[PDB]
């Protein structure tokens, strides 16, 4: 029983929508230093958890707003043991999901990964393109630890590779999409997941939010908050209404 | 077995790709076995290769470079006289007879220089299937010849407009639209780099060099085994090609030979098994030029067929395993391979496989007389004439 | 015979050519008899067009085109596929190594675009013989790349500032240093045009084609003959190497498909047997291009390996008896034949061969789908390209 | 039976005096063919041998570069064998003349039509830079009781054999071409060995440019044909008229 899990079934039987922002670590005019600054004012908002990205130089599941904060921060020399360093200072109730594609992972170490930010805010770990097939370079490393390993489900697979990639989940599942058809399945995966699922979906409204509160547990905001604090942008008032938001 | 069931050859390989890619990948390898038990895709294979490509490619004892080097017997395997000019319609053709058996319409395909997608594009033409080719903007800007090829043989080039628009971007938009159409598209993937099965189906659709020249060897010259194989690697097709048929003849050594751009200890090279280590990249677990904190590095060469950051898992195992020794070879001995091979045997080589020829000139002369060594003369350098041209006359005019 | 002592196929052809000239045409013929007579000579050159060009080239079935003209089946003797991408490396090879049988040291030829020049350049790099290629000045500075090409394959391009500099000029310069150098310099002429024994030595060394298809038809259809043969003409050496192994199956039909311009009835074109007449030209009597009072005329084409004014005196002889049919292919014929190959069977050709592509399209509706041709595909397109895409774009923006 | 250009040009060697042919291409005036009378009129003034005149052709394989563009010039105004023809019909001469044509002008109008209808003019010889011997059957027999003469060319390198092969016969005079052109000793003693076994005039068709390259061939022959000095200086307005004095009075 792991803190993300928790966290977040508690949002779920308070009758609100989970809401997950999606930021790209040294994306900030400070850089990393400015990392404290932007977790802390997406606290004061109230949100479920906070995703946080590691940039790295050829991302694959990444949209055009995501990888251009991703170059944005390696201009400020952001890396994986920049950012561990940097959340060692980091005080926050809001748990992280840290999100990195495998290699900047692979080459710090998974072990040294994990042990280095046990007493952080860091509770899940999204690797895109790390597939069930080799979770072993990263489960075993996460036995006795308070860190979950996010799951990715594609909604059009079928349901029996779906049910094998929830088997034993923690955190949360994230769904992914290659409008009305995705319904159907999101809600029939609902359906045979134990812990919340989440949609990381391009919502750009309040009307796609609710979209998709009626079928999964909540959603996750990259582009649309990433872009608004880059170019200056009332982003604020949006983030309150997503989490007053009553099921 | 090599690999196993998770796509690892010893210690590299995989599927590293996100969930999204993997059906994707699992109905590949599910419809590969398919193709290999049935015998008649390997018939039908067989003969189109035979009549419409021009196999079996010849292995070409270069007497005249032989003598003039004055050690080993260089015989050189004539993949430049494949139809195309190179070794790559072989996967293209396979990987595309290979979708007609999925059932599958359309091909796509990515590409830099563009010879991958004129291969591509070729294959297409050939089983009356569409064929959209993506392409970084920035290269559509550069290659306006190779872009009017691929559209002379019916192939759609699609500009990718989105992120910095280089080859990066176009490998992207080719996924998202392999996956978005999986129940009538097929992906072909042009070097042996990349997921499972990618590498396997690479490599067996290229064995038909090094399966060739090893029967042609003891046809032409009554003796067992070369000595020695070289070839030169960018992600590693043409190379393993030549390599896995002799793989269990202890007596043959393997070299590959590395794009070093201006030298391996500058900034601005190829060399990955000389100045890489193990990493995650294009889906798979292989040795990659990066940096300390795990970004890929960009790779510079003479020849743009070879820079690529990686290499194919394979020839990770081989290096791994000492069964296969990997040299670099700079911009400059490539340049001098490319016009000794044109004056001493009359075949204008690729700037590619003119590494190779470099290389052999320098290893004839260590084995000696009594020895022989096959080397891949992966494609032929007409493509490469105008770049030489003006290189040639720039390094004059300076100098 | 055919020839007969003198040189004549029929009424044409024979040596007319100075006293001055007689005395190295004597030797030639003498020296090819020699060669003829000596088994040895026909096995080394057979092992080197299997090493070094690539023979045998296949007889590709063009099941793509045969569909979709729904007419005769196509077959095509792809000889695009040899070394060099064109017929005209069989010429050059069979003359250079009859050159080293004379015990000559130097090899010399004249090219107008090009294609000549590279191929003899070729060969003579093979034999490590010192090579010289006579071009107009005029076509030199328009060539840049092709002499280029040429001095990578060690031969020296001399640039002819004599006359008007162009191909008439370059001819007899190499034809004065032939002579002049005779104890050690052989002439090679590029088609099956000029003095006894020239149309007879090129028709044997280009027989290859036609020999090598008879024997595939049969081994690859299970019928004895095809019901007709293409061939594009300019002096005649690829289409008389096609039909000559046929010549006396007399179900077999031939067509050379003739250069016809912008027009048969205009001032631009090159149909030498459909407006020609019987002339005196460059040591042969034969069909071609004249005015009233006997002055050559000017040909014309869009593909410069087919604009010339006269034709082979065999091919003259075989019109003459009835035995092939000459067909005019005009310009716009030609480019739609160069674009169809390309997009429905994934093989670009010459701007020379699609003059029979296009003619072919049109045999194979008459003939019927229970008939069957063969095409000599004489060679590879990647030359043309860029006069394509120009030509293509110019009209683009203009209609 | 004997053709008038053996006679003629037997009777300057036998008064000591060297033979002096020039060479003139046809129609290469001012104005076209209309000019030939005058250019006719003025070599006969200056007492030459015989009058070489040839007809332009599209593609010479014989000629230096002077002659080749003294044939593009000639061929502008239209020139052609018919024209020729037509115009030697009204050329009244003591001076023979010898036709210099490649063969296919000539093949096009027909040899036996060009014998006969110069049948009553000066025309006295023939050279066909491009009909070698092994194709004389040609123009040969349409020449046989006729007052022109078939002029061989003959290759000095060639061996003595070949050369009396073509020989064999001959009338008018023997044409003596030389490849390219030490060296020069040997050309003498080729050109000398022929002056031996022929039976009618050698003349000397090389580089003559001066009085001294003409008095060195008259050692070893019976004389010198003259075409690109001519051709050249006639056509830039250069003096040539003293050249051609001086050659025509050289005692042997």
């Amino acid at each position: 029983p792991k803190t993300l899990t928790e966290k977040l079934n508690a949002i779920k039987a308070a009758g609100k929508g989970i809401f997950v922002p999606y930021i790209m670590a040294g994306d900030h005019e400070k850089g990393l230093d400015g990392l404290a600054e932007t977790i802390h004012f997406l606290e004061d908002l109230g949100v479920s958890a906070i995703e946080v990205g590691i940039p790295f130089s050829d991302p694959v599941a990444d949209g055009p707003v995501i990888e251009e904060a991703g170059l944005r921060s390696l201009a400020h020399g952001t890396s994986t043991q920049a950012l561990v360093e940097t959340l060692k200072t980091i005080e926050t109730e809001i748990p992280l999901v840290i999100m990195t594609y495998f290699n900047p992972l692979f080459q710090y170490g998974v072990e040294n990964f994990v042990k280095d930010l046990a007493d952080t805010a860091v509770k899940g770990l999204i690797i895109p393109d790390l597939p069930h097939e080799h979770a072993n370079f990263v489960e075993p490393f996460l036995a006795n630890t308070d860190i979950a390993l996010i799951p990715l489900v594609s909604l059009t697979t079928g349901i029996e590779r779906q049910k094998e990639l929830i088997e034993g989940a923690e955190g949360f599942i994230y769904a992914v999409a290659i409008r009305a058809d995705l319904d159907k399945h999101l809600a029939q995966l609902h359906q045979v997941a134990d812990i919340p699922v989440l949609t990381g979906f391009g919502v750009s409204s309040q009307a796609d939010l609710e979209r998709f509160n009626a079928v999964s547990d909540g959603v996750i905001v990259g582009s649309k908050i990433v872009k608004a604090l880059h170019q200056g942008e009332p982003i604020q008032d949006f983030i309150r209404q997503a989490v007053a938001y009553q099921k | 077995q090599e690999p196993n069931k998770d796509g690892f050859y010893g210690k590299f390989g995989g599927r590293f790709v996100p969930e999204t890619l993997m059906t994707a990948v699992l109905e590949l390898e599910k419809a590969y076995r398919e193709s290999q038990a049935d015998p008649s895709f390997q018939e039908e294979l067989n003969q189109l290769l035979r009549q419409y490509v021009g196999r079996e490619t010849p292995l070409y004892y270069a007497k005249n470079l032989t003598q003039h080097i004055g050690g080993a017997k260089i015989y050189l395997k004539r993949e430049d006289l494949n139809h195309t000019g190179a070794h790559k319609i072989n996967n293209a053709l396979g990987q595309v007879w290979l979708a007609k058996r999925m059932g599958k319409k359309k091909i796509i395909a990515e590409t830099g220089a563009g010879q991958h997608g004129v291969a591509t594009a070729t294959a297409a033409a050939l089983f009356n299937m569409e064929c959209t080719i993506y392409m970084g903007e920035e290269d559509v800007k550069r290659q306006a010849l190779n872009v009017f090829r691929m559209e002379l043989l019916g192939a759609k080039v699609e500009a990718v407009t989105d992120g910095s628009r280089v080859l990066k971007d176009a490998v992207n938009a080719a996924l998202r639209s392999w996956v978005a159409n999986i129940d009538d598209t097929h992906y072909i993937l042009g070097s042996a780099l990349g997921p499972h099965p990618f590498p396997e189906i690479v490599r067996d659709f290229q064995s038909v060099i090094g399966r060739e020249a090893k029967q042609q060897y003891r046809d032409l010259t009554g003796r067992d085994l070369p000595d020695a194989l070289v070839a030169c690697v960018g992600g590693g097709s043409n190379a393993i090609g030549l390599f896995h048929p002799f793989v269990e003849d202890e007596s043959v050594a393997m070299y590959g030979t590395e794009a070093a751009g201006l030298g391996v200890d500058t900034e601005h090279h190829a060399a990955t098994l000389t100045k890489g280590r193990p990493g995650v990249l294009h889906g798979s677990l292989m040795d990659v030029l990066q940096d300390a904190h795990g970004q890929i590095l960009e790779a510079f060469s003479i020849s743009a067929g070879l820079d690529y950051p990686g290499i194919g898992p394979e020839h990770s195992h081989y290096h791994d395993i000492k069964r296969a020794s990997y040299v670099p070879v700079t911009d400059e001995e490539a340049l001098e391979g490319f016009q000794l091979l044109s004056r001493v045997e009359g075949i204008i080589p690729a700037l590619e496989s003119s590494h190779a020829i470099a290389f052999a000139v320098k290893l004839a002369k260590e084995l000696g007389p009594e020895k022989s060594m096959i080397v891949c003369l992966s494609g032929r350098g007409d493509k490469d004439v105008v770049q030489v041209k003006d290189r040639l006359e720039a390094d004059a005019a300076k100098k």
